[PDB]
């Protein structure tokens, strides 16, 4: 019932250093047994680039609890067992700054309508299908152009290295934070019209999930 | 960013037309004895846009009117003629110090009275402000 | 003549213990012999798991009477003999529970338009078709985005699983009640726009087909 | 949940406002003696709107309008610096303590009259109901 | 946040004689050790025509420091070492003149889109792409006609040859100055209608990338 | 900055006696060493039938000086050696009368779009395209339907013939004069409508270029 | 009814030592009689290297219960007598390891074809067949190309060796579990083309015969 | 998981001096005694050219280390001493020179089919094969046509005298290092077709094995 007006957009510039977890325990509010707490400490985001838990992979989430040996993540279910098999080893990083992008024009998305079987069978005379695979997602963002900006470097140099970058999302109404990862594409031919501002096209694809936190719970 | 904007139009046009007869909003002001012509000067506010979705980078737009008032029986020739100096002085793009020109060198229909003529010259100024 | 105003949408959450029956006869409301009654009660949806007729399988049915040793089942017809041949034997479980969807903005529905085959013959001059099979039925819902609602965790469940799942709809000016089961899709991908509150997508597929009853049967 | 969205405009109000003169709607009211201006106060009432199929979850819908009046021939600038402390004042997004606004910071046209001119400021609120 | 409002194209009308370049070292703004300055100057544009360096290629730069054996060119980046190896060779030549084209109606571009692989594996459910290639840029200009304007006989000269010229754009709000070279295409057939001005049209494709430079650089 | 208002469009009706030029020297103003003047005379217009240089082949043109053995012709240049080698023959004939197409209501053109090739090359990663050829011209015409038109006849039997025809244009905002020579397409079914003159269609294609020459020129 | 989606592909790598089981009697779960226990355990997969009985030759097989002189397995029906003559005696390996094969784009399998022997009587006048044996069964698995993975020189050594190795694949949705075995063929030529994964193909033989048991049984 | 996208494709134009080692041991990373030093150095690719050991005939190399007696290679791995008899003696060349084949379009490969050996016995009733030697490999390549490049006399040459010549590609995505040898046939008839790009064919043979280094360790 919540206004998605006011929400804000920050991308990823420099992660850390890697940090390998021996094991964790699968419940509400998983558990690793860090072998060193390094720099972790309140209210961290981290992002995974490595696991043997194949579903739980570049996932961005956010520590919750910070000990010597024990560190505690909040933002995915680790209730089941099957899917969730004792004894995977888990490895992560830590995101160092955040940069937020300029004013954003306009936010769109495409893909993710999902795709279906249809089979017929001699016996019977109605056709049913069942679900099936999720097409992929891209997101698209509109933003005012700006020469001299600082981040058009950090843009490019991601979209030259290709490598999978966090992004984040704050909407004030819904006190909620999103939070995703993927590879970043840029844009930077000004789309020149009359009595109106010129603007650049910024979209972002997706390797994984996305995670939904209270925003009292990051600070 | 709005009282900023008509203060530089105000600059402007005093930084013009400073020893010419003209009239201001809200000020006392009697016409010429000798019944020679007079400036007019008004102020006329428009909307301001929101054009992100985090509402935080805005626009303003205004109008300005100036006016020409000439005495009846006197003919449209030099009217007409102050009215071209008047456009041509507020060319389309000129960078005020506050803001811009959107819109300039506009002459409308002349409007008429029993005691005096009109001939009104608008333009429109615009500014932009980002929030932080 | 009615006015579809004021509907509201049902889904199952909590099935129960499996029931069998040992044969069941044909006729408008159709009698079952059952070894026991167990925990079945006046007004109790159930639903049929399995059985030998094929037109009369995963279809809702709303009890009528109870009985130590029958059970008395509304909403399907038994009155031909062909198409229900004496002797089928019937197993169906109850539903325990219901939850409710939050205000729904949207609904739509897309599929079962009959197809026609076209055949032209030498002899004659006028080309004629006949019905065919019809499409495939998917219903879409559309509602409000709540992070922290309590039926998100059931829905991804529900589409994990890929079990087959009830849903009831309530007409208060029609005093109608839908009935229906199919398999379960959610999207969890709010639709953020300006100046409009961001939705999110539930599809349901069909397995069955719809059963009316009066509203007064129910209760 | 209409009466309470008005009740929370007016605490907010004078919680700024408290002790300049200000008029209340049907309320008798004198201008002050000294000429000086004052501050005008409106409700306009907006339209419900039922956003879902079962006429459950609603939405209010609401305008308040603040106007400052101020003497003839005394100028437009004290005038506009006001209305831009009362636009700053009543930000995008302000949550107030029964709704929240949905679109603020207005500035209109002046209205002229004879014996005193006004700048009316304008925005509006909206507030989310679910009816169980 | 600015407006496109008031902006100017100009083309190239003829360059100069071909100047060599030894060797030049990658920094923030390179430094090439010519044989002889010759007729450079401070603030004059050029035009590689040839180099080892394949992505710097067809790029209009220009000038900042002009000596006897050194000259300074900004508008590239070569901080990077792996993709800009030491020791490539350099070859450019110098714009004389520029010339204007006349009131311009409308301007408007097509493609760049950026296009995507989908992969769809066993393993795994849901569907997930990579980023590709992008697509062409084609540039369109249109103008009003006049039969015997000047840079009609320069333009066709251009379309028969085949070479490439450079452009330039200037946009005084922003202060900027774009720079870009393609073949030129030239379209003389009026387009006749009933009260309004006819037109031709001009298209210009992409050979290299686009320069943003700032305007009071260039003087 | 013209505007095409009060545009009148002539149609050659009958040709003269075919001329042979020896030889045409190639400059700004072309001269041919015509065995004899002839009928032609100041400001009459002329067309080639065949000769050597492809280029100009069915090529409107118009005179400028008369001699008993020179002859000059304006509207084409020939400064180019490579293109117009020297030596090539030339033959034309003489237009004798033109005739007017009564007002015409709408004018149209279509083709003329510039095709392109692309080619992707594994050594790089983005995408280039060259120009390639142009697409057909052919211009439609639309007027007043008339059954007893003199015209009529003379359209029908040029269209049934099949020769190539030459065509007048005049823009008198313009001070201009095109000219072109095309095959001639009538149709001759009104298009019949409620409260509107039905009209009459005529197309014709295009064998040569354009020609764009002074109005004062003429006469 | 179930989606092959989501199904994984194992091979293993080392086998154990062989156990020699002294007899064993058939019918619907065979026992064996073991000289010791050995390091077998509940829940092994189990291969045969040779046995008297040429039809259970290279078969794989599922341990049911542990004992220290008998063994039971599952995944073979020995209720006839007559093809399954007593006083057998069975000669089997142990696995010890299991690896992945990594992201596979498509599967596929060839043969199967069952050819007929066609004979013609005088006697008779309807032409008339009678099956034979079947083909040979080839499969063919291409999967993603990364060298960094470790199992392309247990590939090489397996194509190399020619020793007979088995395939693990289990799928997800009906819960069933595959068993085959056959001689590795791995191809190490990558297929190249510009815009699309590039991935190497896998070729496999058969030596016996499908064998199909339940993955609740296994683990 | 990399996309073959970037890669460029290299060719040698001459050979140094032969040199020979006088014994080479076997194990994870050979290392040769050499007389001489000789003008080797650091990531300097090796051919060799005859040797006793038959499986690394016409293999390319990299040097890992350089010493005045002994050389260290990569790429092929010789733990295996069944298939590796010790007592052996290298003789190796020397590249010098490498050259750039221009713009390529496409490219492909043929071969790699590995045909299986049928055989039918009476005693059993399926029919069995077994894997056999493997088919030759064929690489085509067709690269962009411009007799300006002064690489076409080398590849006359190089097919003239029928030597043994390498092919060096580099993958700047997966940072692998691909080396290959075989026969040059170069073809130098242009195909040529309207509006389309004219190119020529390439085809090479194969001596051994791929061989597959880290482009890291080249350099």
């Amino acid at each position: 019932m919540h206004l998605p007006n006011g929400a804000q957009i920050f991308v990823e510039t420099s992660r850390g250093e890697e940090i390998e977890a021996t094991a964790v325990t699968n419940e509400k509010n998983p558990v690793a047994t860090v072998a060193s707490k390094g720099d972790l400490a309140k209210g961290d985001y981290v992002i995974v680039t490595q696991s043997t838990w194949a579903k739980m992979v570049s996932r961005v989430l956010i520590v919750t609890d910070a000990q010597e040996t024990s560190i505690t993540l909040a933002g995915i279910d680790t209730s089941d067992t099957l899917v969730f098999p004792a004894g995977g080893t888990m490895s992560f990083a830590k995101i160092t700054g955040w940069t937020e992008i300029p004013c954003v024009q306009e936010i769109g998305q495409d893909g993710g309508e999902q795709q279906y079987y249809t089979y017929q069978c001699l016996s019977d005379d109605k056709e049913q299908q069942i679900p099936t695979f999720k097409s992929a997602i891209s997101l698209t963002y509109t933003f005012a152009h700006e020469f001299d900006n600082p981040i058009y470097q950090i843009l490019r140099k991601l979209d030259s290295s290709g490598q999978v970058t966090a992004v984040r999302m704050y909407v004030p109404k819904a006190s909620e934070m999103r939070m995703w990862a993927g590879i970043l594409s840029f844009n930077d031919i000004p789309s020149t019209q009359v009595n109106e501002m010129e603007t650049v096209e910024l979209a972002v694809s997706l390797k994984g999930d996305f995670t939904f936190i209270s925003s009292t719970l990051a600070s | 960013m709005h009282y900023e904007l008509s203060a530089a139009a105000r600059a402007a046009f005093l930084s013009k037309y400073r020893d010419f007869p003209h009239y201001m909003e809200n000020r006392n002001f009697t016409p010429p004895k000798d019944g020679g012509m007079w400036l007019r000067f008004n102020y006329i506010e428009g909307d301001t846009l929101y054009l992100s979705i985090d509402r935080k980078c805005k626009s303003y737009i205004a109008i300005v009117q100036i006016g020409v008032v000439f005495p009846p029986g006197s003919g449209v020739d030099e009217a007409r003629l102050k009215a071209k100096e008047i456009a041509d002085f507020f060319k389309d793009g000129k960078m005020l110090n506050v803001g811009y020109i959107f819109e300039g060198a506009i002459v409308h229909q002349i409007v008429k009275h029993e005691s005096g003529w009109m001939i009104p010259v608008r333009f429109t100024v615009r500014v932009d402000t980002k929030e932080t």
